[PDB]
């Protein structure tokens, strides 16, 4: 049975591998699924709270 | 060589735990393991809102990764990706969601 994150298992992964290895397989379960949706949107909305603000202006 | 930081709200267990046993252990600011028990208004929010979690460098495990592991025979089997501890303005609709039924699937 492969599936990242659920194999997981060996020596040399950690907190900054680890992101990049679930993106980077083909085959992924449900539960990671969703949690990376879910980190995704977290962070797609810190970088739109960054270029977004409400006094920021976009000028040449 | 593992180095590994905790947040505030860690069980001295735990941290024990990780100076006991792995590879070479170290615990500094940076690390390679980010640990927690606790998503809401620990130091570990100075990871989530770090630019490393935003371009994808840094994953928060819950640090009963390290009580799975403890529990096990000896480092073997444990995959990380259980222990994901993603940020808690998160948590309450990722448990619905996978809790959910197919013929809910409400989003
Ligand atoms: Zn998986």
């Amino acid at each position: 049975y492969r599936c990242s994150g659920c194999i997981a298992v060996e020596k040399s992964l950690n907190s900054r591998n680890f992101s990049k290895l679930l993106h980077s397989c083909p085959y992924q379960c449900d539960r990671h699924k969703v949690i990376v949706e879910a980190e995704d949107r977290y962070k797609s909305e810190l970088r739109k709270s960054l270029i977004c603000n409400k006094k920021i202006l976009l000028t040449p | 060589g593992q180095r590994g930081w905790f947040c505030g709200s860690v069980s001295q267990d735990l941290r024990q735990f990780w100076v006991a046993e792995g590879g070479t252990i170290s615990d500094p600011r940076a690390a390679d393991f980010l640990f927690s028990c606790d998503a809401s208004h620990p130091d570990t929010l100075r990871i989530y809102q770090s630019l490393d979690y935003i371009e994808d460098n840094a994953t928060v495990f819950h640090a009963y990764y390290l009580s799975a592991v403890a529990n096990a025979k000896i480092k073997n089997s444990v995959a990380l990706g259980h222990f994901i501890l993603p940020p808690a303005c998160l948590q309450k609709e990722i448990r619905r969601k996978i809790g959910s039924f197919i013929w809910e699937q409400d989003q």
